[PDB]
DNA sequence: AACAGGATGTATATATGTGACACGTGCCTGGAGACTAGGGAGTAATCCCCTTGGCGGTTAAAACGCGGGGGACAGCGCGTAC
DNA sequence: TACGCGCTGTCCCCCGCGTTTTAACCGCCAAGGGGATTACTCCCTAGTCTCCAGGCACGTGTCACATATATACATCCTGTTC
């Protein structure tokens, strides 16, 4: 192809970087849909691009406050209890060594003097 | 480098393997195993019938989760579960695992 | 050092460190005893173990994080059970 | 260097290990495909100097995988609701609304909308 | 019928609507709320009391979910 | 034209004796007076998200009527599943 | 009115391995090319049914303030339970 | 072994519920219309068998590294008592 996608791959004619193809694979493989347009991969594909960065971005600033470089699965969990949106999105999951975030209530933590209330004899 | 016929199981068994009852086990979880979990939720103080009725819990969970995987591993006629059949069975019961597998 | 503010002091580096709060074995060696009365012989690897260890201790800690909540609503602090029986039926469980 | 495509061998590998240099082969090992490397590309967009964990990337690699897998399932389920048999991007444009709320649809959206029509208006 | 209309109309306008959509749209919408009220009973039995307060009726979403 | 009537909302249409009813259907003794405005938000909160994928379903099939089978998928969806009104 | 005590959390330089990448070869499979070919969709007329309101005629569900019973909130307290 | 904290006992005090007004609001009866959702007919541009070709990208050897994970020095903040 002089002039053809030879040179220019599927993924790169729309501007990602995401497989694609592969998705498209994936559609016939998971029997979805009788018939495939081209649009349909690339725009999965788009809401995962979107995704896999913005999740990396948000966890990627946590590393930096955990005073780490590598991305461990403790940042990806942040990443996602922070954003209240992308619980909506998962949450009702589980991830492998994610963590809890810090949800202390207030109930515990007895500010007041532990004496008692009347005088100091408990 | 086979050596023998398994079969149902206990390939060369003779006197060379070992096996044992395995009554109950849900005892080896301890109160610090259940303390632990506690504080990642955020308990003051646990009460002790709460340590019999956590590991009931865990024994319910763990229950209803086998039998989701011993189904697809039939299927698949493996001896084995590898990484898939819990996934599988995990994403049914709304307990969907990241990461392990997939 | 009062038994009641050293829990608060577990649980800040509990919810923050991440580890397998469970023994392994001991979790191995019940999943393999449950295993033998749905199928004999049925082997298990070690990723399998560890998958349902940490599914097992997720679905715990949100447990715990929900009757957490029901002993406030009490007005109270520590878990009786009847705060497993609350939350549990609730959530479609129990019944 | 001439043609291969003609294939008596399909499985191919190693079978008896009649090998003449180098050794080197084993059983064909079935294809594991992983967003790994894609995942990391994005990475280094957002964030050059982060890297990763390979824990990570299996949390990551299965997040990609079953989120294509309700994308794709619910709009399978939508492409039954009406009885057309094309799926198309306006078939997920629906589709990201019911599961991605809020702002995640935005951006879903805009991001999908931009890449199709920039697929296409080219060549 | 009014109420249904509307909240419908404050994000997409110009949408009609049936009598049997609308009973569906009842019904949903009403057992959801009464599984709620005996969801929250066992709230208020287990804080000594008969009541419904909205500290029984918040605990009881948020265990079972839909606030999260 | 845009000027027309918002001023708090049908959602009084749900009456006190409605949401007393609605409680009597479970098992209740007494409710407490901000119940009544606790039920309007919770219905809201409900209605908003069920709603929304009704009205996604009628825009993606280009019509305008909402059907009693674009009810029922946007239940199935998270629960609630109404039996009955389909096919 | 405020100091002591022992361990946990800090900096700062200090060791290691496993996790990671880079070569160098090797070989299908996944994309790409380029027409012939039959079937789901764009686009025109047809046709009845669906929703919007006239348009009155009783009737069962709201709307609201007063009354007297009682149940949730809250105070202390001695002994049980973690 | 010890005190933090269930549980009992008790009525502030603030309401959920019962009993009446109160007639306006929900509601169904006998018919039309304008707009919109399926049958019926025509023609059209992607993917889809032909029927071949070459490049990416996945393993198997071969070398050779970089940050995570905890250690030696050195030194402060927090929590719980008297």
């Amino acid at each position: 192809g002089k002039t053809r996608a030879k040179a220019k791959t599927r993924s790169s004619r729309a501007g990602l970087q995401f497989p694609v193809g592969r998705v498209h694979r994936l559609l016939r493989k998971g029997n979805y849909a009788e018939r495939v347009g081209a649009g349909a991969p690339v725009y999965l594909a788009a809401v995962l691009e979107y995704l896999t960065a913005e999740i990396l971005e948000l966890a990627g600033n946590a590393a930096r406050d955990n005073k780490k470089t590598r991305i461990i699965p403790r940042h990806l969990q942040l990443a996602v209890r922070n954003d209240e949106e992308l619980n909506k999105l998962l949450g009702r999951v589980t991830i492998a060594q994610g963590g809890v975030l810090p949800n202390i209530q207030s109930v515990l933590l007895p500010k007041k003097t532990e004496s008692s209330k009347s005088a100091k004899s408990k | 480098s086979g050596r023998g016929k398994g079969g149902k199981g206990l390939g060369k068994g003779g006197a060379k393997r070992h096996r044992k009852v395995l009554r109950d086990n849900i005892q080896g979880i301890t109160k610090p195993a259940i303390r632990r979990l506690a504080r990642r939720g955020g308990v003051k103080r646990i009460s002790g019938l709460i340590y019999e009725e956590t590991r009931g819990v865990l024994k319910v969970f763990l229950e209803n989760v086998i039998r989701d995987a011993v189904t697809y591993t039939e299927h698949a006629k493996r001896k084995t579960v590898t990484a898939m059949d819990v996934v599988y069975a995990l994403k049914r019961q709304g307990r969907t695992l990241y990461g392990f597998g997939g | 050092y009062r038994p009641g503010t050293v829990a608060l002091r577990e649980i800040r580096r509990y919810q923050k460190s991440t580890e397998l709060l469970i023994r392994k074995l001991p979790f191995q060696r019940l999943v393999r005893e449950i295993a033998q009365d749905f199928k004999t012989d049925l082997r298990f690897q070690s990723s399998a173990v560890m998958a349902l260890q940490e599914a097992s201790e997720a679905y715990l800690v949100a447990l715990f994080e929900d009757t957490n909540l029901c002993a406030i609503h009490a007005k109270r602090v520590t878990i009786m059970p009847k705060d497993i029986q609350l939350a549990r039926r609730i959530r479609g469980e129990r019944a | 260097m001439a043609k291969s495509a003609p294939a008596p061998k399909k499985g191919s590998k190693k079978a008896v290990t009649k090998t003449q240099k180098k050794d080197g082969k084993k059983r064909r090992k079935s294809r594991k495909e992983s967003y790994a490397i894609y995942v990391y590309k994005v990475l280094k967009q957002v964030h050059p100097d982060t890297g990763i964990s390979s824990k990570a990337m299996s949390i990551m690699n299965s997040f990609v995988n079953d989120v294509f897998e309700r994308i794709a399932g619910e709009a399978s389920r939508l492409a039954h609701y009406n009885k057309r048999s094309t799926i198309t991007s306006r078939e997920i444009q629906t589709a990201v609304r019911l599961l991605l709320p809020g702002e995640l649809a935005k951006h879903a959206v805009s991001e999908g909308t931009k890449a199709v029509t920039k697929y296409t208006s080219a060549k």
